[PDB]
């Protein structure tokens, strides 16, 4: 009220409501999935367009061969941001000839974010995302929000009407993280659980997004013809 | 962190006045009275020490500055502004001049220095101006004996005999039928007195009032012989005893 | 954090004014007036000083009249310590000028300089302005004897004839009437003494409520010469003119 | 430093500090171009509330950015100083590094990026200055003439006016002006920037400026009886 | 003083083909009369079917060759995964070696 | 007042909404991608008669391959153009090849959101960017002050967008030829256009793998226009 | 009014709203303690258990500075994880000159006046956290408690977050009932104790304990977690005496 | 570059310069012009490293004319002499200063004189009657300090410069290849084709 | 109503700031007082450990800045810190650049310039604390120097600060009245700390336990903190006679 003008100023109640602005562009933003078993990471995300003429907006980036991301919000922001995870992973490759861990990945990303939150002239990142990766410790999900925190996770789904995929992923806890050593089938469980979050619309060709990142598979995007096979 | 405020706070309101500058002026009305009078071989310049508590030594707090040996200083209006104005002052005559010419700045050249800080902060980003007004009073060898205010918007004029701060009404009126010019330097310091007793309300004395003079050079105070060149300083301030003194012959 | 408190001091209005330069010279009119007068053979400088006391000392006083080089002086119309920061300033820029070319700035490149740095602070930096009018007063080999005026928005103007500060718009009227282009300096004298004392808001003209200056080519043979009167040459001059 | 946006959108989509910029290009007094067959002419008024003054050695409206190239305006004086320095800079430095000398148009693209810059920079505000910039591309003998505005935006003009009563002005000229038959000699285009003045002016007398800009760095002043000659023929023509 | 070069010698050799390219190196690496290794790789697969030898002071060689394979990954990063042809690589070496125009890369190198 | 860079309680920045307004008062321009080039047509909308209107540089060359049309503040577009440029020919310098045009337009886009308090506001200008490259072929984009772009099969910006849009809606087809699609562009310009269409109020451009990117004569337009009269009076 | 607005303005009242809203963010989040024992420090934390989604044993929210220092806190966790941050490079640039590990009482101070230095600007914003730290140095045991403020103090036992007044009866009672002191291993005891019987003010969700320790005989004065069977230990007997 | 020659006269100043130009063993031009007009009345011929002259005299060049321009005024050939020795005096002791000697000549308007300044690399500025830079003096000087008066003619001027130059072309090593010879006075500057 | 929020003048020609900083030093309800003997310099000041979870000796508004000078602190510790923490630096960096130990009164005077610049310039606000500092200076003897926000400091002959300064005050007052001397007449610093803490005691109306006190002891170059049994042995002391 008279407390977001900026996000140097706490409200009465102890609220950054500058930063929960930031995170209602997220909501705002188009539904993605991420779930993990013990061998495989896989992000499914729903694109959007603008109108028939246009294009899908692309949801998903790849950071390394090791990791990437999903986004829901501020699409130059996730840019911004998964610049920033490219460099960070690639300094651990150069420097220390190691492939940099999903955890710290997360920590840096929340120390970046936070920087944002807490000086004048600045502004939080308007964008949510999701970060899939394999690492010496085996498979990883991680779920970012601008205000800062960082969630390791089975599974989840970020954007609008994201409560739906994650009620479905909630329930099929027990099985999705079974599946291991098949890609396909963990990638199915994913569009099954992204369809829990559709009104109307329905996954098309070139409406689907989909990752994979696993124990011998680098970190691949299958988008057009090749997400067929799972519509 | 960083100083973001790089813009002015003392700005031109619709009718044309500097608020910052009036308001400053409206904390020196508020001051403790200081006075200045120039005679035809020396100047006086006076005030009240007036003490917050009778447990504080007071002689400790000096309202009554040595800038050079032949310059003194004192105000009405904030304590602490004029402390930092003297430090600024005093090492400006060295840098800008001393250490450029070889030899102690004039009067007016050291009052058109500090008079030009104070500007600065009626005008440079994120600062009030200075809630002082200064009197200055010195001698030099071309100009001889001297006599300047300076206001907080950084104007200063020369003056014959003045008073600023809580009283200074009353009291310029005060010196304005007493004043001429053949006065001696201890009929300006007996002036100085009687103008003072007006403005103070309890105790009157050597104790009680901080009071010095530019005058004779003094080769007592200069602390070595051998240069027939350097006789001393002018400036000198009277102890308690020298001002009690004059009070039996008031 | 720290926007909250920023006044905008470099902005328009809608109708396309910059607030703070028009609140300076609403400033500048409470200042005493000031006067320039340029006749064939030389040019006047007039200006009232603020109601002064008895006490201040006259003589070693300066407050609206300043010397820029041997060539080039100013009168002062608003605030002192403002005008003195300038007026430094404009003094360097004619030495770093004859330094460069070994020779004496024409008198509308040192006007230009300090407009120009007047227009600066109605333009960036966040700063106010600086509430001082100027009349340079000057003689070059290239234009001869030059009246210009600067207000703090920047822009300066040519003149024979130009009054600034308080009651400005009575002074240009009187001025306007009686000045003639073929007029020579004594006369310039006259008129522009004559100005002050009808414009003047105090009871009387004395020589204690004023400053005066003359840049006279009556110097001996083909040179200039600067003259600030002292207290006792404004007293002589106000009864030579018949004013006391 | 001072970074403060001063610049910036509303809600409606509008940057007021550039808009209110025009507004004091409104203000200021009026200038006139129109380019002939073979010459531009730049006309300028001179507002009589201010006599006494010394016309020899006052600020000129018409001001030479190079030997082939002119600059008028209209809005704030003090402004158009700024700008005029930074393009007779542009003008040697490109001399400089590109032995020719510049364009009138690219001249008129850096005077108008200039100008642009300060719309969207920290800590400035817009030039409340529109400009009239005419004359001819060396070794050309075709007419220039562009125009300004504190926005940024520019663009070539057969005859354009700003200023005050620019609207009374240009709806002159959009009637008198034909393109298939421009003013074909310096006559011609003088009188009819001189009559496109008269409509606004006031008196004929000190309060028009005339500048001519020819071919080959051809460019001259215009003095008070040169002007005063257009002025009386083109009242005893009007008497019929 | 300190010299900051050295030598390590070995030798390259590309060959190129109708339709193949060959790229040869000795794998010995030395210091003046001593050898440090007899098994020291020289010649590297950088991706995008491309072969890279840096031949001279190892140090900058293996220098170079890391930057190389660098800017391949972002070429594909910023390039919507676009193959580098060889010709576009080549290209690209040539301003990562006139960075040090004024403190060079050591090396003859040969792609 | 507020900082430059405020999120609304809806999600979205101040800034950027309010010059997406700017845009909307802009004069149309209108894209159209085919498989035999991708066509740029603009609005010229001079203010005055006398203002010369083939001074009116509102469709402009990035490079060869890539042209682009704008449409909103202008002024504000010539420092993209000039970066665009200079990305387009710096790439060339350093891999010996055309860049892509997805990459040109990333390019631009990374200027956008560089404002706060780096520029003071955000563009108050959108860019239809047009080209060709080997890998993805003729392509148009549409570059927002937000940073945004998608890529279209046809689009429109400025003030009669969403009227040329719809009617984009239902003229566009895969298998459009190039005159094809320089008659519909000219056909949806003459009717958003609030003064009458010719070759001096009105703009045609285009970009072929073959020629580069040209912008069309006022007697090659004039034509074209005479053709698109002929045939909405033969039904 | 309007002395809330903006973070360094003194109110009339002598106070600086902006952060005791500051602190109104710490009382939101989940509660944090720390139990000074016989010959170190042991602190635990409440991880509220938002999905069954999340990992178990995962997300970690005690962190290591140096060695021999460990640090909890409550409220805003990226502001936490910033400070410490902080903290990390005050202790590295102490031992790069001084050698010595840093002392626990120099070590508070450093980000003492770190987060004191956000209350002078209004350029910055105060730190949403309150943040209990301690560990062993030469002189012994030490735990620490820091607010939002910059203010704070040594302690024998420290709690925050949204079941402090709970805890801080609890400490109450073993600082009466131990006068000559208390192990380290029962301190880890009581520590899962006092986090099960502050859970009843965010009774809602289900929560994960997280325990960690120095200890001069236990851990040779060095910070490590309480794993396994030592953290199983004190589950069961914190579990045993809610009930 | 080589010889640089100045002789002041009754109503002009007259600029010598050699045409040679060597890079290496070879002499790649024998028809360059070692001057550049400052303004109407203001010519400065140039000295010195190869580069550092022409980049000197243009930067030169470009600071007058954008004088010119400003003011709508011609500076006064002291002016600009006073101008080019502060620059020089500025570059001696840069971080690289530019090695470059020159001569001024003008034609002052407002005294109707001719003026010729010699300024070397080091900011040293001299007023002479005749002057010159480097070698060229040695042989030269004896000729001039014999034959030169202030009132002769520009065509005086011109014949004591052709037995300045044969001399030189005597008693150097160096082929300079010739001068190019130019005019400077009241109305303006002038070359001499045929020399 | 701008004038309020940052350090620039009301029309009344005040700073409000300054005076709400004023305000804050009183946040800790806590009494100090400075008194000054033959040899010696004491400051006595009430401790109050609320909670029973504090570690009681790590509860300080004593500060030791020197080996020669002593600070005591009245206001929020956080600023009290902030304070302590950059007068020890300023001490130690004087010593470095002059060669000898900064006095009591120029270490008073430098942090009060300091407080000075903070009320003049905007972007810093006043610390809310006053700050008595206190030494046997080596040229001046017994010294008792005290800082403010304003900007203000002056030596004093005894002093108080806190919530009941004005009956400490008038207590001290009296007594000097009586003695009509500048200290007080005692050879040992014991019986100069047991004067203190009776005319504390007096002024207040309140008795202390050991705990409830915190003494400081400045003597020739060395200034030191009393501990509890330090106390214990003065307030046994006092009780018996
Ligand atoms: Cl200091």
């Amino acid at each position: 009220n008279n407390y977001d003008g900026d996000t140097v100023t706490f409200s009465p109640t102890g609220r950054l409501f500058q930063v929960e602005y930031a995170l209602e562009a997220i909501k705002q933003g188009s539904v993605t999935v991420g779930l993990r078993s013990n061998t495989h990471a896989v992000l499914v995300a729903l694109k959007r367009n603008a109108d028939e003429l246009s294009s899908y907006q692309k949801k998903i980036i790849k950071c390394d061969e090791h990791m990437g991301l999903s986004l829901a919000g501020l699409a130059p922001d996730a840019r911004v941001l998964s610049n920033y995870l490219r460099q960070q992973c690639n300094y651990s490759s150069l420097v220390f000839n190691r492939k940099l861990a999903v955890e710290r990945a997360g920590h840096l990303l929340c120390d970046k974010a936070q920087k944002n939150t807490q000086s004048y002239g600045g502004r939080p990142y308007g964008v949510g995302l999701l970060i899939i990766g394999y690492d010496k410790s085996g498979a990883h999900l991680l779920e970012f929000q601008p205000s800062g925190n960082v969630t390791e996770l089975y599974g989840t789904a970020i954007g609008a009407r994201s409560q739906g995929a994650k009620t479905y992923l909630e329930r099929t806890l027990d099985t999705f993280i079974k599946i291991d050593g098949n890609p396909d089938e963990l990638i199915k469980a994913g569009v099954e659980a992204i369809s829990q979050s559709l009104r109307d619309e329905s996954l098309t060709v070139d409406n689907l997004s989909i990752a994979i990142v696993g124990k011998d598979t680098p970190f691949t995007i299958y988008d057009g013809e090749a997400v067929a096979k799972y519509i | 962190m960083t100083d973001r405020y790089s813009f002015s706070l003392t700005t031109f309101s619709p009718s044309g006045k500097l608020g910052q500058i009036d308001y400053a002026l409206t904390a020196v009305k508020q001051g403790v009275t200081s006075l200045g009078i120039k005679a035809t071989n020396g100047v006086v310049i006076a005030t009240e020490k007036k003490s917050s508590s009778p447990l504080a030594m007071s002689e400790t707090l000096s309202k009554v500055s040595l800038l050079t040996p032949d310059i003194g200083a004192v105000y009405s209006g904030m304590g602490p502004d004029y402390r930092v104005l003297v430090d600024k002052s005093r090492k400006v005559a060295h840098t800008s001049y001393k250490r450029i010419y070889g030899e102690y700045p004039p009067t007016k050249l050291l009052v058109s220095e500090v008079a030009k800080i104070m500007q600065e902060a009626t005008q440079s980003g994120g600062v009030r101006p200075f809630g002082v007004s200064l009197l200055i009073a010195g001698h030099d060898e071309f100009n001889g004996f001297s006599l300047y205010q300076v206001d907080p918007s950084g104007s200063y004029f020369p003056w014959k005999a003045t008073a600023i701060g809580k009283g200074s009404v009353a009291a310029k009126t005060f010196l304005e039928k007493r004043w001429n010019d053949e006065l001696e330097l201890e009929d300006a310091i007996h002036i100085a007195l009687l103008t003072l007793k007006e403005s103070v309300e309890g105790e009157f004395n050597g104790d009680t009032i901080e009071l010095a003079i530019i005058g004779d050079e003094n080769p007592d105070l200069l602390g070595y012989t051998g240069i027939p060149t350097d006789k001393g300083p002018r400036f000198r301030k009277l102890t308690s005893q020298e001002i009690n003194d004059r009070l039996e012959a008031l | 954090g720290s926007r909250r408190y920023d006044s905008r001091t470099t902005i328009f209005s809608p109708e396309g004014r910059l607030y703070q330069v028009e609140y300076a010279l609403e400033s500048i009119s409470h200042a005493g007036t000031a006067i320039g007068i340029m006749a064939s053979d030389g040019i006047v400088l007039a200006a009232e000083r603020k109601v002064t006391s008895t006490l201040l000392e006259q003589d070693t006083s300066t407050e609206k009249l300043y010397k820029l080089n041997d060539k080039i002086a100013v009168a002062v119309a608003g605030l002192t310590a403002d005008a003195e920061i300038l007026i430094n300033t404009a003094r360097i820029h004619a030495q770093n000028y004859l330094k460069t070319y070994n020779e004496d700035i024409p008198v509308e490149i040192l006007v230009r300089r300090l407009s120009d740095i007047k227009q600066g602070y109605t333009q960036h930096g966040g700063l106010r302005p600086f509430g001082v009018s100027f009349i340079y007063a000057g003689y070059d080999d290239r234009y001869g004897y030059q009246l210009y005026t600067s207000n703090p928005s920047g822009n300066y103007t040519g003149w024979k004839a130009i009054s600034v500060g308080a009651n400005t718009s009575a002074a240009q009227t009187l001025l306007q009437m009686d000045y003639k282009d073929d007029m020579k300096v004594d006369d310039a004298i006259e008129l522009a003494l004559k100005t002050l004392s009808k414009t003047t808001d105090s009871s009387a003209l004395t020589y204690d409520r004023l400053e005066f200056a003359t840049i006279r080519k009556g110097a001996n043979d083909g040179e200039v010469y600067q003259k600030i009167f002292k207290p006792q040459e404004i007293k002589d001059i106000l009864v030579k003119t018949g004013i006391t | 430093g001072y970074d403060r946006a001063l610049s910036i959108f509303s809600p409606d989509g509008h940057i007021f500090q550039v808009e209110y910029a025009l507004e004091a290009v409104k203000r200021g007094t009026c200038a006139v171009g129109v380019k002939g067959k073979n010459c531009v002419v730049l006309g300028c008024e001179r507002r009589s509330t201010l006599k006494l003054q010394d016309t020899r050695i006052t600020p000129s409206k018409v001001s030479k950015i190079d030997s082939h190239v002119v600059l008028s305006f209209s809005g704030l004086n003090a402004d158009s100083r700024i700008l005029i320095e930074k393009a007779r800079v542009e003008a040697q430095s490109h001399r400089l590094t590109l032995e020719d000398p510049v364009t009138v148009e690219y001249l008129t693209r850096y005077v108008a990026g200039v100008q642009q810059r300060y719309t969207q920079s920290g800590g400035v505000r817009p030039f409340g200055v529109s400009t009239l910039i005419a004359g001819f591309d060396p070794r050309d003998d075709e007419p220039k003439l562009y125009q300004t505005e504190p926005s940024g935006i520019y663009s070539s003009w057969s005859a354009q006016t700003i200023g005050r009563n620019s609207k009374t002005v240009r709806e002159f000229l959009e009637k008198n002006y034909d393109r298939k038959e421009p003013p074909a000699t310096v006559e011609e285009c003088v009188k009819l920037t001189v009559r496109s003045l008269l409509e606004v002016v006031q008196t004929g007398a000190k309060n028009i400026e005339i500048t001519v800009v020819k071919p080959d760095s051809d460019i001259v002043a215009l003095s008070s009886e040169e002007i005063n000659q257009y002025v009386t023929q083109i009242e005893q023509e009007k008497q019929e | 003083q300190f010299n900051p070069y050295g030598d390590n010698g070995g030798t390259i050799l590309g060959i190129a083909g109708e339709d193949f390219a060959v790229l040869a190196g000795d794998t010995r690496n030395i210091t003046d009369y001593s050898i440090n290794s007899r098994y020291e790789p020289k010649v590297f697969d950088c991706g995008d079917n491309i072969v890279m030898s840096a031949n001279g002071f190892a140090a900058d060689g293996d220098a170079l060759v890391k930057r190389f394979k660098n800017s391949v990954k972002w070429y594909h990063f910023d390039h919507n995964d676009k193959k580098l042809s060889i010709n576009s690589a080549a290209r690209n070496i040539q301003h990562l070696l006139y960075s040090r125009r004024f403190f060079p890369y050591y090396v003859y190198n040969i792609i | 007042d507020r900082g430059v860079s405020t999120f609304s309680p809806e999600g979205r920045l101040f800034q950027v909404e309010y010059s997406l307004e700017a845009i909307k008062l802009g004069s149309t321009a209108i894209g159209i991608a085919t498989k035999e080039g991708v066509v740029l047509g603009v609005e010229k909308r001079a203010t005055s008669p006398l203002l010369e209107s083939d001074s009116i540089e509102k469709i402009v060359e990035i490079d060869r391959h890539i042209g682009c049309a704008m449409s909103g503040l202008t002024a504000d577009a010539r420092s993209m153009i000039e970066h665009a440029r200079t990305a387009a020919v710096t790439h060339n310098l350093y891999y010996d090849e055309d860049i892509n045009v997805e990459s040109l337009t990333q390019s631009v886009c990374d200027l956008a959101l560089r404002f706060g308090e780096l520029m003071s506001r955000p563009f108050g200008v959108a860019l239809l960017i047009a080209g060709h490259d080997a890998d993805d072929g003729y392509q148009l984009f549409h570059a927002e002050p937000s940073g945004t772009f998608y890529r279209y099969n046809a689009k429109a910006i400025g003030s009669g967008s969403e009227g040329a849009q719809a009617e984009l809606l239902n003229e566009w087809h895969s298998s459009l030829t190039l005159k094809e699609a320089e008659l519909l562009v000219l056909k949806i310009l003459k009717q958003v256009m609030e003064e009458k269409l010719d070759e001096n109020n009105a703009q045609l451009s285009c970009i072929t793998k073959q020629d580069g990117f040209k912008i069309y004569d006022n007697e090659k337009t004039a034509e074209l226009i005479k053709e698109l009269k002929e045939k909405e009076a033969a039904e | 009014t309007g002395y809330d607005l903006s973070n360094s303005v003194f109110s009339p009242d002598g106070r600086n709203f902006q952060v005791e809203y500051a602190v109104k963010a710490v009382e939101n989040g989940t509660t944090s303690i720390g139990i000074k024992c016989n010959d170190g420090v042991v602190f635990a934390v409440e991880k509220l258990i938002t999905s069954k989604l999340l990992v178990p044993q995962k997300n970690v929210k005690i962190q290591v500075v140096d060695r021999h220092i460990g640090c909890v806190y409550s409220g805003l966790i990226p502001d936490g994880r910033h400070l410490v941050n902080r903290g990390r490079e005050e202790a590295a640039s102490f031992k790069k000159l001084y050698k010595t590990p840093i002392p626990i009482p120099a070590f508070a101070d450093r980000l003492g006046q770190y987060v004191q230095a956000h209350t002078l600007y209004n350029s910055v914003r105060p730190f949403g956290v309150s943040t209990i730290f301690g560990g062993v140095d030469k002189n012994g045991a030490h735990l620490y408690m820091l607010e939002p403020s910059g203010s704070y103090w040594g302690y024998k036992g420290a709690a925050t977050g949204k079941g402090r007044q709970s805890a801080k009866a609890e400490l109450e009672k073993l600082v009466d009932h131990h006068p000559e002191g208390l192990s380290a291993r029962e301190a880890v005891k009581q520590a899962a104790k006092i986090i099960y019987l502050a859970h009843e003010d965010n009774k809602e969700k289900d929560f994960e304990l997280e325990i960690s320790w120095c200890s001069l005989s236990e851990t040779n004065g060095l910070h490590k977690f309480v794993k396994g069977d030592l953290l199983q230990e004190a589950i069961d007997f914190a579990q045993k005496e809610i009930n | 570059m080589d010889i640089i020659l100045g002789i002041r006269v009754q109503d002009s100043v007259i600029l010598a310069s050699s045409k040679a130009v060597t890079r290496g063993i070879s002499v790649l031009k024998d028809s360059d012009d070692k001057t550049r007009q400052l303004s109407p009345h203001t010519l400065m011929s140039f000295a010195g490293e190869a580069g550092d002259t022409v980049q000197f005299a243009e930067y030169i060049q470009a600071n007058i004319q954008l004088y010119s321009i400003r003011e709508d005024y011609e500076l006064s050939p002291q002016a600009v002499s006073s101008f080019v020795r502060q620059e020089l005096a500025k570059s001696i002791r840069s971080r690289r200063p530019y090695q470059v000697n020159v001569l001024i000549g003008g034609y002052d308007k407002k005294k109707n004189k001719p003026e010729l300044y010699q300024i070397d690399y080091l900011g040293t500025k001299v007023e002479l009657p005749y002057g010159a830079h480097g070698y060229s003096g040695f042989y030269t000087f004896s000729l001039l300090d014999h034959h030169y008066r202030p009132d002769m003619t520009t065509e005086e001027g011109l014949d004591l410069l052709k037995l300045c130059v044969q001399e030189l072309e005597k008693r150097m090593p160096m082929d300079f290849k010739g001068v190019i010879v130019k005019i400077v006075d009241k109305d303006g500057i002038r070359q001499v084709d045929d020399f | 109503g701008y004038d309020r929020h940052i350090t620039i003048f009301s029309p009344e020609g005040r700073l409000y700031q300054v005076e709400y900083a004023f305000k804050a030093t009183n946040q800790t309800n806590i009494n100090s007082l400075a008194v000054r003997g033959k040899d010696c310099t004491v400051v006595i000041s009430q401790k109050k450990v609320p909670d029973k979870l504090l570690d009681p000796t790590t509860v300080s508004y004593i500060f030791c800045i020197s080996r020669t000078i002593g600070m005591v602190v009245n206001g929020p510790i956080p600023d009290a810190r902030n304070a302590a923490l950059r007068a020890k630096a300023e001490a130690a960096e004087f010593r470095y650049k002059y060669g000898y130990d900064m006095p009591c009164d120029v270490l008073a005077k430098r942090m009060a310039n300091l407080s000075q610049i903070y009320t003049q310039r905007a972007y810093m606000r006043p610390l809310g604390v006053i700050l008595t500092f206190v030494s046997v200076d080596e040229e001046l003897g017994p010294s008792i120097y005290k800082t403010d926000p304003a900007g203000y400091y002056v030596g004093y002959k005894a002093t108080a600060t806190g919530p009941k300064q004005q009956e400490i005050t008038t207590n001290l007052e009296n007594h000097f009245k009586k003695s009509k001397i500048d200290h007080i007449n005692e050879e040992s610093w014991e019986k100069v700390v047991e004067f203190a803490i009776t005319h504390m005691i007096d002024a207040l109306g309140t008795e202390f336990s050991k705990n409830d006190l915190e003494v400081g002891v400045a003597t020739k170059d060395k200034f030191f903190t009393l501990s509890a049994e330090n106390i214990e042995e003065r307030l046994v002391a006092i009780a018996e006679q």
